[PDB]
């Protein structure tokens, strides 16, 4: 309808003005245009993305922010189109070989408070939501169509530039120009993009006593691919929507990702250079390690050396030397052994904590099992694979069985795991430190 | 008159305009006029509590509905899907009359019935019961995820319940049924729960059954209306609870009310009381968590009521588990891995210490476990987690429970010529994880024998089927659940010099006799006991009296560890 | 600059009125919010992120409900400044921010460094400092309230007859923050308001209050401050200057007069008993 087209056009103009007029600063110093400059610098580097902030847009015009909160699917595409046409006038004219205009992805960010998965009343269908949690499963990458062309089997008529919806929903072809299923897709004319799927787990402290944790399904697209891995704690922003006779599944379409925990800024390098320069840094670091635990200064010093580690080497005749360090603590009960392990797992950039009594050989190194889909055998990584490059804390170390402690002799020295089972033979990496505690 | 059933089925009758309006007015008037025995309005309070917390769900009791408006109580189980609809329509306008702005929060309110008298066993359902309101019991075994269902969309979840183990006959097999949970009932349960379920019995066609049996046989399911396990305190409850705290002798009343039929044994009752209320967990500076719970161990001669105390604790507390010696395995205590029946993948499931969570885990014949099974509880008792790495799984689970255990001395009888460690045969990493340690012994005083025997004979004539005064057990149960949920003691200051001096002296003597080794854990234990005594008095801040009580309990239980000839000198050394 | 719920918990007046250090007080607060018809999810969200439909009419709702509950004085006459697209402040936010920067408890060098930061923040070119100062103020308010609760529940406020007496002690929550005369005096004022609203005893509701706090335990010194009686229409005139001087001289106390207000002084710890006896007997 023409009224709908007029409304779309008007809203697109308002988004465009927000991008090309917004400024920060004071007249006592000077003003800068926040989003124009970012579009220019990102386009000239071959990026094609920007990260708009809801707080800013809400301040420039409350109505636009309101619409983009209640009707995100309908309005976000107007914003993406606006960003594209601004990028053009901000960069044009481009050199030879650059004359064709590319498409921009717009990501969203905000300062407001999260809500738990359990808070999602079904009144929230298609509304914009912000959720925290842990990633527990992650797919490999696939190709997804954005626009296609098709041709007729019997009489070779065609239809072209057929638009495909984003998210986890499909499409159906026409039957006119013939047989009942007359058209087929042309793969050479498919404009495809990367896409991936994930599963999210509700936070351990948010779930009450006497209930299950809820879990949720996520869709991931273009520049967001391979940004995270399982076990990480993250904050997600996205659209919430649907995918006995009346049951239907549901999932979230992600629009922005923040890892609750990136490249170091220049300022941060200056501070680290200062820390490296000042003369008694060894004692400073030693006092930072496990500050609540009384005494044990030598033990804290040894732990510091474990976290920094030696250096890896490759020799001229092709052999390797391991570089990293293994440490064992043995003796009396009630002496804070378990507390130190519990700290080092949080202090290290990569770390895992497991109990010797509650673990198996196939669980420590790696395992082989049949795929729940298809019928094929597939590989799985144990604790010493997930902690590759980091520290592994083995608690209750003296309570493993003999045949299970035997399983880690390759991993602790040669830093690799050799497997030969079920008709598959491969070698995996495990470049990690072992920290262990035991009794007499 | 509404009762005039003529020429129509009740389903048709309540569909008629006249009867529908009479039912509507009668339930509305019942809501506004219903009074308790004190002359208090019941539903004014209940509706106001519902509105203040935004909960959108109203519970009604069948017994007093019947007592005041029997005609509606008579129709209700015969046509539930009709009367429950009318009831919902009537309740929403009472809510809006009292709280005119409440339509901003919700546009519907659900009435849920309770204490329905006509309970049925889960294998005695027949076609006689179809499309009527029923009540049953069982344990949940399967439970889907919460999913959205068309209507607008609302939450939906499906479960499977079966007969409670030990209510089936020996060596035979249990029956089971499916049930459906909608809207605010989802996540009212999880696997392994035992529940009481009220709902509508309903049936539908299924081609698979007809082709499997060869006869036109239908499938059935239960629509849930109210679910409850087998706080909601009134103003009168909190008023009586708080008023009781004024009594300067409240400690005697609470202690004397534990396992009332057991004569004597003051120390055991006191220790169990402190463990029942518990200290408070904390994490100073965010990087240094420490547990709140107080663990207990009992040891001594046979025939001294050790097994009986655990059974009482199981009855009075909530979220309780009981297990014995050789009857438990390491994997059953902590957590286990399996090939899932229908998802066809490896999955991890909870054992005893995980299933108990913020509850009590009771162990008996602790002397007779296999040592490889007994060493499984070391992480859960101190770090309060269970960490597992098996079959590609790598994860950790919460284990926030209190452990209580009973054991026997070596050779069947305790010898006062030997210390506790010499008589019990448990290693130091186990012994040091229990906050309170007790020793129980036979005695041979004739007057004590006569009093005990006379009391037992009196107990037998008292319970035929037919110190200060203790509380009724229901009052005590209300008291405990209030104190654990509404009071959180703060340790704002205490005398560091006094405790430090005493601890150093105590540890020095512990080195001399070697009855038990004394470690950093003992100080933290006294802090827990001090907070527990503060909680029994319903006080928000710890005071000097609490610290003195904690020190007394600690030292009194320590002196018993020594040889008989040494105890006199030790007692005079630690004069308090 | 934070949630509606935080404001109601941490404002001195409403915290006193609803008695929010007691768990029954929280039930009363929920009844208030229920009367207005604010969903609890909205009330726990930041004011900037609340629903626009509620924000536009909030002041009328709060005044009407407060008036019904007997809180007759919820509005005030004030001014506000606005510049750029999204910088807006009430005249009081600037005061709490500046005050927090100046009286900051941390020994981040000499005290003049705190003064310097306070002065610089009053210029528009140094706006980032203003936003930093607000974060200091939030912590200051929270510390004040939990201190008042501890003081009442532990029952430290004691009648001496002609005046109420109270003292803090070392190691207990946030005592370092109340070592300076500015923060100490403001804390003591809030404490007196809380106490008079709490108690029913009429003879307690019209008294001045004297408060003492640790200054330097290695010097063996304590700071002492006196407040006039609490009434709404009081002239804010107070008599503790000449009272402290006469009592100290009659006692021959080891004391020092240092701050520009005459109602705050420094005392040696050992002299406090006879000094209090002199004050009690002098006020009579
Ligand atoms: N130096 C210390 N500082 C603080 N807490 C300590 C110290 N030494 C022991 N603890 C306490 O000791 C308790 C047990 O800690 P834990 O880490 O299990 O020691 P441990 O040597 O591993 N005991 P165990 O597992 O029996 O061998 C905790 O409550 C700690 O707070
Ligand atoms: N003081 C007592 N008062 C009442 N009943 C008692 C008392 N002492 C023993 N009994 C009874 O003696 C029986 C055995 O109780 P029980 O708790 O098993 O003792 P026990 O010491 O644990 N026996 P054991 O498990 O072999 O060590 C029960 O019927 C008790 O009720
Ligand atoms: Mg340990
Ligand atoms: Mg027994
Ligand atoms: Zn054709």
């Amino acid at each position: 309808a023409d009224e709908g087209q007029a409304r779309k056009s008007q809203l697109q103009r308002r988004f465009k003005e927000f991008l090309r007029q917004y400024r920060v600063g004071t007249d006592r110093t000077g003003f800068t245009f926040k989003y124009r400059d970012e579009l220019k610098r990102h386009y000239n580097l071959g990026e094609y993305w920007i990260e708009v902030e809801m707080e800013d847009l809400a301040s420039f015009d409350e109505d636009l922010a309101d619409y983009l909160y209640k009707q995100p699917a309908e309005h976000l595409q107007l914003l993406e189109e606006a960003a594209k046409e601004v990028a053009d006038e901000v960069t044009r004219p481009r050199p030879s070989g650059e004359e064709v205009l590319q498409d921009i992805q717009v990501m969203l960010k905000s300062d407001a408070s999260p809500s738990s998965i359990r808070s999602l009343k079904s009144d929230m269908m298609s509304h914009l939501v912000k959720i925290p949690g842990i990633i527990i499963a992650a797919s490999a990458v696939r190709a997804k169509a954005t626009r296609i062309s098709i041709q007729c089997r019997s009489c070779r008529n065609t239809l072209t530039n057929i638009a495909m919806r984003p998210g986890l929903e499909g499409y159906a072809l026409p039957r006119k120009c013939c047989p009942l299923d007359p058209y087929f897709i042309m793969p050479d004319k498919c404009k495809c993009v990367d896409f991936q799927t994930l599963k999210l787990q509700e936070l351990p402290d948010a779930v009450p006593h006497g209930e299950m944790p809820r879990h949720m399904q996520l869709y991931c697209d273009r520049y967001l691919c391979d940004k995270v891995v399982p076990g990480n704690r993250v904050t997600i922003m996205g659209i919430y929507s649907i995918k006995g006779v009346g049951i239907r599944s549901s999932y979230i379409r992600v629009l922005g990702i923040q890892v609750d925990t990136g490249a170091v800024s220049p300022q941060e390098e200056e501070e680290f250079r200062r820390l490296a320069a000042l003369p008694n840094v060894y004692e400073v670091i030693s006092k930072s390690i496990a500050p609540s635990i009384f005494g044990g200064t030598d033990m804290k010093k040894a732990i510091a050396c474990l976290l920094f580690g030696g250096s890896r080497k490759r020799l001229p005749d092709g052999l390797t030397r391991r570089g990293d360090i293994n440490l064992l603590m043995l003796g009396d009960p009630g002496t804070a052994k378990s507390q130190l392990l519990k700290f080092v797992e949080k202090c290290s950039p990569i770390g895992v904590y497991t109990s010797g009594k509650g673990s198996s050989a196939a669980g420590l190194t790696a395992s082989v099992m049949r795929d729940p889909s298809s019928r094929n055998f597939i590989m799985e990584g144990g604790a010493m694979v997930l902690a590759d490059g980091g520290v592994v804390c083995i608690d209750e170390f003296d309570k493993m069985r003999e045949d299970d402690r035997v399983a880690i002799h390759e991993a602790m020295e040669q830093q690799t795991i050799s497997i030969a089972k079920a008709g598959i033979t491969t070698t995996l990496n495990s470049r990690c430190s072992v920290l262990a505690a035991a009794n007499s | 008159n509404l009762e005039d059933l003529k020429g129509h089925s009740v389903r048709e009758w309540v569909s008629m305009a006249g009867p529908r309006l009479e039912i509507h007015h009668r339930f509305k008037n019942f809501l506004r006029t219903h009074v308790d025995s004190h002359g208090h309005n019941v539903f004014k309070e209940r509706i106001s509590d519902m509105c203040k917390e935004n909960r959108e769900s109203l519970v009604v009791n069948y017994e007093d509905l019947a007592a005041r408006e029997h005609v509606l109580a008579y129709f209700l189980p015969e046509a539930p899907a009709e009367l429950l609809q009318i009831f919902d329509e009537a309740a929403l306008e009472v809510v809006l009359a009292m709280y005119p702005k409440y339509d901003r929060i919700t546009n519907h309110i659900h009435v849920r019935i309770s204490h329905l008298p006509l309970v049925e066993e889960l294998r005695s359902l027949r076609q006689l019961h179809l499309n009527q309101l029923i009540r049953t019991s069982g344990v949940v075994t399967s439970c889907t995820g919460v999913l959205p269902q068309l209507s607008i969309y609302q939450n939906y979840q499906r479960i499977r319940i079966q007969e409670s183990p030990g209510k089936v006959a020996a060596g035979r097999l249990p029956r089971s049924k499916d049930a459906i949970l909608l809207a605010d009932l989802v996540d009212s349960c999880k696997p392994g729960d035992e529940i009481e379920l009220t709902g509508i019995y309903h049936n539908n066609y299924d081609g698979s059954l007809n082709t499997a049996n060869g006869f036109p046989v239908f499938a059935t399911v239960i629509l849930a209306n109210h679910v409850a396990k087998k706080g909601e305190l009134t103003d009168e409850d909190v008023k009586m609870i708080t008023s009781l705290s004024k009594d300067q002798q409240i400690g005697e009343k609470i202690f004397a009310s534990i396992a009332p039929s057991i004569y004597g044994h003051e120390d055991i009752k006191r220790g169990l009381a402190l463990a029942l209320f518990g200290g408070e967990p904390k994490n100073p500076g965010g990087k240094h968590k420490v547990r709140g719970d107080i663990n207990v161990l009992l040891c001594g001669d046979p025939g001294t009521a050790k097994s009986q105390f655990l059974k009482y604790i199981e009855k009075v507390s909530s979220r309780a588990i009981f297990t014995t010696g050789q009857g438990a395995s390491a994997v059953g205590l902590t957590a286990y891995v399996q090939r899932h029946p229908v998802s066809r993948e490896w999955t991890l499931e909870a054992g005893a210490l995980v299933l108990a969570d913020r509850g009590v885990c009771l162990i008996d014949e602790f002397d007779k476990m296999n040592d490889q099974d007994r060493t499984s509880i070391h992480e859960a008792m101190e770090q309060q987690s269970i960490s597992i790495s098996k079959a590609g799984i790598v994860t950790s689970l919460q284990a926030r429970c209190t452990v209580i255990a009973a054991a026997n001395p070596i050779g069947g009888r305790y010898d006062p010529s030997l210390t506790f460690s010499e008589n019990v045969d448990l290693t130091e990493p186990i012994i040091s994880r229990f906050d309170i340690l007790c020793v129980v012994r036979d005695t041979v005083d004739p007057v004590q024998d006569e009093m005990l025997a006379r009391f037992v004979v009196g107990s037998h004539v008292r319970h035929h089927p037919s110190g200060v005064e203790p509380l009724p057990q229901e009052v005590l149960k209300k008291y405990i659940i209030y104190a654990k949920e509404r009071v959180h003691p703060k340790l704002n200051q205490m005398d560091q010099d006094k405790v430090a001096k005493m601890y150093s002296d105590l540890r020095k003597e512990s080195m001399a006799t070697g009855s038990i080794p004394i470690t950093v854990r003992h100080i933290e234990s006294m802090i827990r006991m001090a907070e527990a005594h503060a909680r029994i008095h319903l006080r928000d801040y710890v005071i000097e009296d609490d610290v003195n009580m904690a020190i007394r309990v600690m030292l009194e239980s320590f002196i018993d560890t020594q040889k008989f000839s040494v105890m006199r000198s030790m007692r005079k050394t630690f004069a308090r | 600059h934070w949630s509606l719920h935080d404001s109601l918990c941490n404002t001195s007046y409403t915290a006193a009125r609803f008695k929010l250090w007691s768990v029954h007080g929280q039930k009363r607060l929920q009844e208030f919010l229920a009367d207005m018809g604010l969903p609890l999810k909205q009330v726990k969200q930041k004011f900037q992120a609340m629903d626009i439909s509620l924000k536009e009419n909030l002041r009328e709702m709060i005044e009407e409900s407060a008036n019904k509950f007997g809180m007759k004085d919820m509005r005030v006459q004030t001014f506000s400044i606005h510049f750029g697209f999204k910088h807006k402040f009430l005249a009081s936010d600037v005061v709490f921010a500046t005050m927090s920067l100046m009286e900051s408890p941390e020994k981040d060098g000499s005290g003049t460094d705190h003064f310097i930061q306070a002065l610089d923040s009053l210029s528009r070119s140094n706006l980032d400092k203003l936003y930093h100062g607000l974060e200091l103020a939030k912590k200051q308010l929270r510390a004040t309230q939990q201190t008042i609760a501890s003081c009442l529940c532990t029952n430290l406020v004691i009648s001496q007859g002609p005046f109420l007496y109270c003292s803090l002690m070392e190691g207990t929550p946030d005592v370092m923050l109340f070592s300076r005369p500015a923060s100490l005096s403001l804390l003591s004022k809030h404490l007196l308001k809380s106490f008079v609203c709490s108690t029913k005893n009429r003879r307690c509701k019209l008294l001045p209050l004297v408060m003492a706090a640790p200054l330097s335990m290695e010097h063996g010194t304590v700071t002492v401050v006196g407040i006039p009686p609490e009434t709404d229409s009081s002239d804010r005139k107070n008599f503790f200057g000449r009272a402290f001087e006469k009592a100290a001289e009659s006692t021959s106390s080891r004391m020092l007069h240092n701050h520009f207000d005459l109602s705050v002084i420094e005392l040696k710890a050992e002299d406090r008993s006879k000094f209090l006896d002199a004050l009690i007997s002098l006020l009579s």
